[PDB]
C-alpha cells in the first residue's frame, strides 16, 4: 500500500457500550481510535485502533464540543467516517 | 499532548 488517504463510513448501534476508546489530541485538533474492544460492536464493524475519527454524526470533528461530543456517544446509535491505515 | 480520553 502507500501514502493515499483511505476513509471507512461506519453505523453502529446498540446498558450496552461501542467498545472502543478515543482520544482527544492537540499539536490542530483530532480525535484518534485508542482500542477496540475484541468481540464487541466496534469491532464487528471493523473499527481498528489508530484509525483517525474526521465525522461523527455528519460533523467535522473539529466542529465537535467535549458537549457534543459526550452527547453522541451516549446515543444509541453512532455514524463515524474514520480515516483508516493499511495494515 | 492527550486532552481528554473517551470509553464508549
Ligand atoms: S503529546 O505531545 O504527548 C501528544 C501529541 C499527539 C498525540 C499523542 C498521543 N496519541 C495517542 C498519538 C498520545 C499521547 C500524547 C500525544
Ligand atoms: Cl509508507
Ligand atoms: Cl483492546
Ligand atoms: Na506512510
Amino acid at each position: 500500500g502507500a501514502m493515499g488517504k483511505v476513509t471507512h463510513s461506519i453505523h453502529i448501534e446498540k446498558a450496552d457500550t461501542y467498545g472502543f476508546s478515543l482520544s482527544s489530541v492537540e499539536e490542530i485538533r483530532r480525535l484518534y481510535v485508542n482500542s477496540v474492544k475484541e468481540t464487541g460492536l466496534a469491532s464487528k464493524k471493523g473499527l481498528k485502533a489508530g484509525d483517525e475519527i474526521l465525522e461523527i454524526n455528519n460533523r467535522a470533528a473539529d466542529a465537535l464540543n467535549s458537549s457534543m461530543l459526550k452527547d453522541f456517544l451516549s446515543q444509541p446509535s453512532l455514524g463515524l467516517l474514520v480515516r483508516t491505515y493499511p495494515e | 499532548t492527550k486532552q481528554e480520553e473517551f470509553y464508549a
